[PDB]
C-alpha cells in the first residue's frame, strides 16, 4: 500500500487536491500494465473543501452553497 | 486574422473583449490557442460594451489573459450525412475513434429552429421492436418518443442497444445514438458490441464523456439531433437514441449556475423546461421523413416529482418503467407490465385484437397480485378451482413476457430472439386461453416465440 | 363452550380494532405537526441559499 | 508609538488603517484606549489600503472611529506552566480571581501548529469510569478523545462532572479547565467545589463564559488548550475538559459576516470545517506526554445533522449521544446506546466477553425499536411469545442502563453509586439470558449493581 495524507489541519487547497495526487500515483502503475487499488476515503470532504475555497474566491454558489462544478469536480 | 482578447478566466467560464465594431452574436464560435491545442468557445452573453461572456468547450486549464481569439463567424457546426455512419465524434463534429478525418462533403450549425405546426405529419404507424413486453404493453408510432424510467442498474442501456440492433438488421433503417453524459467503460463496451454485431455500419455515434466542462455535455444532444435531422432531410424513418436526459438536464444546470444566473425551485436552472422544449420539439415526424426517438430517464432517489422526470413527461408519447425488484427475480427486460403506458393504446390505432389482449394480460396480472396475499396466509390449497387456474395462467404470463436479448448474450451465453407482434399476440392470446395449460412453468421462461415454449416443454 | 368462545372472539376483535383505529387517528396529528415542521424548513432553507447567492 | 487610526466599527469587528510599509501581521495583537479601559484587537485580515480586519477582544461599544491604537508586534500570548496551576485566567492571559499577579516565566503565543505525524502515539490502555453505560457501550482510553452529544438541558453538564469526579481525583497528573461560553453560576461552583475539595492546586481553570463579547468565546478555547500543550510537552499527562465546544463555532458564525465572507450551508462560516479542525488535531496525545479529554458538544434544536456536530463526530474517539426523549423518561444518564460507540469496542483491545455483552445489548434494543412502531398501532398482544421475551428483556435493560451519581446527590436524594466495569458486564449478561425474568422492572430503575436490582425488588 501506499497513504496518501491530508489531515483536517492540512490547508483546504491540499485537501482538495489530495484525490488527485492519489489518482496521479495509481496511474503510474496504471499505464505500465499492472494493477492498482485506489480508496478515497471521504470525497465529500474534498466537496467541503473545495467550497470553502470557493466561497471565498466569490463565486457563485449553487445548492448547498456548492459551486456549481463539484460535479466537473468528482 | 484575430481580433479579440482574453480578459478574464473563471473555471470554464471566458470573457472576450472585442472592438466595438465586430461584436461576436450570440452563440457563435470562437477559437484560441491553448498553447499546442486548439479551444473553441461558445458565445453565451453579450455583456456590457463589447465584452463577451463564454463557455470553454475544451479545458480551461493553460489559458492566460491577453490571448488572441479569432471568432468564427458561425456557430459551432459538424459534419453530416452517410459520411458520419460507423464513426465516433465528439460535441465539435471531430473523430475521437482515431481512424483519421471524417471525409466529410457539407457541415451545418448545431441550433436551428423547430418545425411549425403545420409541417408535421399526422402519423399512427406503429414500429415493430424485437421484444415482446414493449411491442405489447407499450406500442409506439414514428415520429413518437418513448422514455424508459427506472432506478440505477435495470437495464435502460442494454434495452436501447437491443432496440438498436433489431431496429438495424431486422428493419435495416439507419440510427443515431447521442451519449450525453456517457460513461467511458460503458461507450467502449457499446462501440464493441456494435462492431460485433455487425450492425456498427448503421449507427452513427455521438459521445460526450462525464469527464468534459459542462456546455460541452450540454451541445452534445443538439449534435445529434442535428445529424438526425440531416437523414430525415433525406427521406429516411431515422431513430435517435438519447442516453440519458437526467444528465442532459443537469449539465444545463451545471452550465446555469455557472453563468451566476439566479436558480430555481430545487436549484435546477430557470430556463429548465425551455432547454427541454428546444430538444424535445426538434424530434417530429414531418411531411418528407420521421426521427423517432427513445431516451433513457434516471429517475433520482426514486421519485416522479422532481423537476427533472416531472418535466420531460410533458413531451413522451410512451413511458416503460423498468423495476429492480423484477431484475432481482431474474427476469428480463424487467419491465413492469401494470404501470407502463401508451397514449396510443386504444382499439381504434392497434386494432381490438391488440387491445383485448393487452387489457386481459393486465387482468390477469392484477387478479394474481390480488390473490398472492390469500395464497401466502392461507395456503394455495384452499383458493377456488378458478383461482388456481388464474394463478398458474397468470404465473405463466409472467414468465412467458422476458426474453432473452441478442446484446444479453455476453451475459448469458444463451442466443436472443427477435418475436414478431403476430406471435406476440398469439402467444398471449393463447396462454389467457388456457391451450397451454398442460406446460410446466419454466417451458416459458426465457424463450422466443410460443413454439419454443412447447418444444421447450417437449424436451423439458 | 366452543360457539361462546367464538362469540368472545368476535367482539374481542371489535374492541381490539376499535383502539387500533384510535391510536391510528393519534399518530395522524403527531406525524401531520412532524410534516408542518418539515415543509417550513425546506421553504425557508432554499430562499436563503436563493437571495444569499444573489451577491 | 500609536501608529494607526480606527476607520470603522460594525459590532465585534473593527478596521484599522496603517501605513502600507507598517501593516501588522495576520494574527498580531493590538491595543486600544477605548474611553479610559485598554482594548485588544486581534487582526483576522489585511486589506488592500494598509488596513487591517480585527476582533475586539472585549466590549466594542464607545469605541469612536478616528481613535489611535498602538501596533503590538506579537500575538496573543498567555502565561503557562507550574504557576497558572491553582488559578483563574481571563482568555488575555490576564488573572480573573482577585489574587495578584500570575508569577509565570514563560509565556506561549495561542496560534500554534499541530503536531506532526511521526510525533503521535496510540493507546489500547482502558480507562474505567464508574458509569455502567458509558464503559460497556463506549469505553474510552487513556489519552483519547471523548465527546457528549445532546440538546439542551439532557445531561451534558452532570456527566462531565461526575467524569471529573471519577478519573480527575484519583489521578496524578494535573488538569485544566477550559469553560468556553457557558454559565459563569456553574463555573462559580465548580470553583468552590474544587477549592473545598483542596483539588485546586491541580486544575488550571479559564473562563470565556456566555456574557463575553464574541472574540473572548472564540480564543478562550485556543488559550486553555495552550495550556493543557505546555503540560504536555513537560512530559506529563494531562486531564482536559472543554464544558462546551460548540460555542467557539457559534462565535466564530456571529462574526464571520461581518468579515465580509459569502454564508454557506445553514449560515455557518464558510471554513467551519478548518476552523474546527485547526482546534481539534492539537488536542492530541503525543510520544511526550498524552492529553486525555472530555468534550461537551451541544447540538442545536436537537438536530444531529447540523453541520456542526456532523463536521464535530469525526474527530472524536468515543462519543457517546444523549437524547432527550430517555431523559424525558427520567432515565439518566440518557446515554442513547444505539448510537453512542467507541474506537475501543473491539474484542482484541476489550476482550470477548465485554464485546459479546455490548453487542447483545444493541441487538436487542434494535429489536425493540423495530417492535415499537407495531405496539403503537396494534398494540403489545399481537407480538409473538418470543417477541413479548426480546420487549420485557430490552424494557429491564433500558431500566438498568440507568445509574445514581455523586453529583445529582442534590436533584434526587439517592446516594450515589460507583459500579465497577466486572459488575456491569456481569449484570447485562445475567438479564441477556434470562436469569431475572422474574423481577419487575422497577427493580432496576437508578440502582448499582445488579445486587442492589434484587434487594429493591424485594421493597417493591
Ligand atoms: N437482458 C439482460 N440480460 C442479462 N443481464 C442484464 C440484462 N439487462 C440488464 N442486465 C445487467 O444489468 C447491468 C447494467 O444494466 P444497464 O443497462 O447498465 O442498467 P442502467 O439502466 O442502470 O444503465 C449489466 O451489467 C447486465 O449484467
Ligand atoms: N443523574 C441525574 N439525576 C438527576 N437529574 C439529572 C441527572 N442527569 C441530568 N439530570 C438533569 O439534567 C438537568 C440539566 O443537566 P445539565 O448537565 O445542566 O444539562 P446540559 O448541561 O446538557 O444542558 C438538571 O436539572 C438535572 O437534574
Ligand atoms: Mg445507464
Ligand atoms: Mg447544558
Amino acid at each position: 500500500t501506499i497513504v496518501v495524507v491530508a489531515t483536517a489541519s492540512e490547508s483546504a487547497a491540499l485537501q482538495y487536491l489530495a484525490p488527485y495526487a492519489g489518482a496521479a500515483m495509481g496511474e503510474y502503475f496504471r499505464d505500465r500494465g499492472e494493477d492498482a487499488l485506489i480508496i478515497y476515503d471521504d470525497l465529500s470532504k474534498q466537496a467541503v473543501a473545495y467550497r470553502q475555497i470557493s466561497l471565498l474566491l466569490r463565486r457563485p454558489p449553487g445548492r448547498e452553497a456548492f459551486p456549481g462544478d463539484v460535479f466537473y469536480l468528482h | 486574422m484575430a481580433t479579440g482578447k482574453i480578459v478574464q478566466v473563471i473555471g470554464a467560464v471566458v470573457d472576450v473583449e472585442f472592438p466595438q465594431d465586430a461584436v461576436p452574436r450570440v452563440y457563435d464560435a470562437l477559437e484560441v490557442q491553448n498553447g499546442n491545442e486548439r479551444l473553441v468557445l461558445e458565445v453565451q452573453q453579450q455583456l456590457g460594451g463589447g465584452i463577451v461572456r463564454t463557455i470553454a468547450m475544451g479545458s480551461s486549464d493553460g489559458l492566460r489573459r491577453g490571448l488572441d481569439v479569432k471568432d468564427l463567424e458561425h456557430p459551432i457546426e459538424v459534419p453530416v450525412g452517410k459520411a458520419t455512419l460507423g464513426r465516433i465524434m465528439n460535441v465539435l463534429g471531430e473523430p475521437v475513434d482515431m481512424k483519421g478525418e471524417i471525409g466529410e462533403e457539407e457541415r451545418w450549425a448545431i441550433h436551428r429552429a423547430a418545425p411549425s405546426y403545420e409541417e408535421l405529419s399526422n402519423s399512427q404507424e406503429l414500429l415493430e421492436t424485437g421484444i415482446k413486453v414493449i411491442d405489447l404493453m407499450a406500442p409506439f408510432a414514428k415520429g413518437g418518443k418513448v422514455g424508459l424510467f427506472g432506478g440505477a442498474g435495470v437495464g435502460k442501456t442494454v434495452n436501447m442497444m437491443e432496440l438498436i440492433r433489431n431496429i438495424a438488421i431486422e428493419h435495416s433503417g439507419y440510427s443515431v445514438f447521442a451519449g450525453v453524459g456517457e460513461r467511458t467503460r460503458e461507450g467502449n463496451d457499446f462501440y464493441h458490441e456494435m462492431t460485433d454485431s455487425n450492425v456498427i455500419d448503421k449507427v452513427s455515434l455521438v459521445y460526450g464523456q462525464m469527464n468534459e466542462p459542462p456546455g460541452n455535455r450540454l451541445r452534445v444532444a443538439l449534435t445529434g439531433l442535428t445529424m438526425a435531422e440531416k437523414f430525415r432531410d433525406e427521406g429516411r424513418d431515422v431513430l435517435l437514441f438519447v442516453d440519458n436526459i437526467y444528465r442532459y438536464t443537469l449539465a444545463g444546470t451545471e452550465v446555469s449556475a455557472l453563468l451566476g444566473r439566479m436558480p430555481s425551485a430545487v436549484g435546477y436552472q430557470p430556463t429548465l423546461a425551455e432547454e427541454m422544449g428546444v430538444l424535445q420539439e426538434r424530434i417530429t415526424s414531418t411531411k418528407t421523413g420521421s426521427i423517432t426517438s427513445v431516451q433513457a430517464v434516471y429517475v433520482p432517489a426514486d421519485d416522479l416529482t422532481d423537476p427533472s422526470p416531472a418535466t420531460t413527461f410533458a413531451h413522451l408519447d410512451a413511458t416503460v418503467v423498468l423495476s429492480r425488484q423484477i431484475a432481482s427475480l431474474g427476469i428480463y427486460p424487467a419491465v413492469d407490465p401494470l404501470d407502463s403506458t401508451s397514449r396510443q393504446l386504444d382499439p381504434l390505432v392497434v386494432g381490438q385484437e391488440h387491445y383485448d389482449t393487452a387489457r386481459g394480460v393486465q387482468s390477469i396480472l392484477q387478479r394474481y397480485q390480488e390473490l398472492k396475499d390469500i395464497i401466502a396466509i392461507l395456503g394455495m390449497d384452499e383458493l377456488s378451482e378458478e383461482d388456481k387456474l388464474v394463478v398458474a395462467r397468470a404465473r405463466k404470463i409472467q414468465r412467458f413476457l422476458s426474453q432473452p436479448f441478442f446484446v444479453a448474450e455476453v451475459f448469458t451465453g444463451s442466443p436472443g430472439k427477435y418475436v414478431s407482434l403476430k406471435d406476440t399476440i398469439r402467444g398471449f392470446k393463447g396462454i389467457m386461453e388456457g391451450e397451454y395449460d398442460h406446460l410446466p412453468e419454466q417451458a416459458f421462461y426465457m424463450v422466443g416465440s410460443i413454439e419454443e415454449a412447447v418444444e421447450k416443454a417437449k424436451k423439458l | 363452550g366452543v360457539v361462546e368462545n367464538l362469540a368472545s372472539e368476535q367482539a374481542a376483535r371489535m374492541v381490539a380494532m376499535k383502539a387500533a383505529t384510535d391510536n391510528g387517528g393519534s399518530l395522524i396529528k403527531e406525524l401531520q405537526l412532524v410534516y408542518n415542521k418539515a415543509r417550513q424548513a425546506s421553504i425557508t432553507q432554499e430562499l436563503t441559499e436563493i437571495v444569499s447567492g444573489a451577491a
